[PDB]
């Protein structure tokens, strides 16, 4: 979802 | 034929390269190489065929996601099975493979009011496809929401899903009290609670109504709701339900910010919409979407629903299992 929408990569590490 | 941890797996040639992965209470889970897409999946193997409940299970989980597509909902990309009914005794079904569960997630780290809002959309706009085909899941639970380093989510493990009890499960922590109190008549707000659950824990690290039964865990509920209004005792119609939890003695009412002082404030706002004693008053899927504390990611134009909502428990083990080789013929050589 965040990838498509252009939206910065969400890690779970952070 | 490879074997994992004792057990056999055959699902060669085809796939190959197991890795075992983990268990839940009624199937075995590896990793495998597809040698045909050239990609790593993951794979559960189901041995249901001695017992009416379990073949129950395969048959619904099967019948569901074969019948679903939704980037938020776990996909079946094969099944395996023997060519004939009489050698057929376990099932592989082939998945798309995720890095790991909200569950072990949750042991080892702390999620970020970032990570928390994420993963509350992902879970609210599956269960608005799967409400929207007029399916309950009636088992969400952090065990079966599956993740990926890039924080994607699909839910999972539909075997319990059933079309708008007495088994056995690994944990009854995410149930609504409507179901301890034997009142019958369940609908999707079962499944609200349950993800109100679920968020309760992704903001402390713990399960909010553990329990060794269900007298425990309603007390549990209680001692955080407090004892229930006149009007909620009213939605408890089973006559013995009612009468226990006048039994009772009173409890108030723990504010969510004692409970969670570190939390945003918006998301304590919306937990406590999902988790309201009363199923007719706690909040449907669609308007914990758009609540504010979910105001970056509620987008309609990108939340699909089901085309058209779909519209067993007398049957033996023997026609359950013609049933289960019927629905999966289609992927057969
Ligand atoms: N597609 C998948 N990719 C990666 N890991 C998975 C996948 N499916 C299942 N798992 C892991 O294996 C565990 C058991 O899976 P599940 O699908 O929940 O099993 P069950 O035995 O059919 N039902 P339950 O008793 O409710 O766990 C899950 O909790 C996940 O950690």
């Amino acid at each position: 979802i965040r990838a498509r929408r252009g939206l910065p990569r969400l890690a779970v590490s952070d | 034929p490879e074997m994992v941890r004792g057990q056999v797996f055959d699902v060669g040639p085809r796939y190959t390269n197991l890795s075992y992965i983990g268990e839940g209470a009624y199937g075995m889970v590896c990793s495998a190489y597809d040698n045909l897409n050239k990609v790593r999946v993951a794979i559960k193997k189901i041995s249901p065929f001695e017992h009416q409940t379990y073949c129950q299970r395969t048959l619904r989980e099967i019948k569901i996601l074969l019948r679903f597509r939704h980037e938020n909902i776990i996909g079946i990309n094969d099944i395996i099975r023997a060519p004939t009914i009489e050698q057929m005794k376990d099932v592989y079904i082939v998945q798309d493979l995720m890095e790991t569960d909200l569950y072990k997630l949750l042991k080892t780290q702390h999620l970020s009011n970032d990570h928390i809002c994420y993963f509350l959309y992902q879970i609210l706009r599956g269960l608005k496809y799967i409400h929207s085909a007029n399916v309950l899941h009636r088992d969400l639970k952090p065990s079966n929401l599956l993740l990926n380093t890039t924080c994607d989510l699909k839910i999972c493990d539909f075997g319990l899903a059933r079309v708008a009890l007495t088994e056995y499960v690994a944990t009854r922590w995410y149930r609504a009290p409507e179901i301890m109190l034997n009142s019958k008549g369940y609908t999707k707000s079962i499944d609200i609670w349950s993800v109100g659950c679920i968020l309760a824990e992704m903001l402390s690290n713990r399960p909010i109504f553990p329990g060794k039964h269900y007298l425990d865990q309603l007390n549990h509920i209680l001692g955080i709701l407090g004892s229930p209004s006149q009007e909620d005792l009213n939605c408890i119609i089973n006559l013995k339900a009612r009468n226990y939890l006048l039994s009772l003695p009173h409890k108030n009412k723990v504010p969510w910010n004692r409970l969670f002082p570190n939390a945003d404030s918006k998301a304590l706002d919306l937990l406590d919409k999902m988790l309201t004693f009363n199923p007719h008053k706690r909040i449907e899927v669609e308007q914990a979407l758009a609540h504010p504390y979910l105001e970056q990611y509620y987008d309609p134009s990108d939340e699909p629903i089901a085309e058209a909502p779909f519209k067993l428990d007398d049957l033996p083990k023997e026609k359950l299992k013609e049933l289960i080789f019927e629905e999966t013929a289609r992927f057969q050589p």
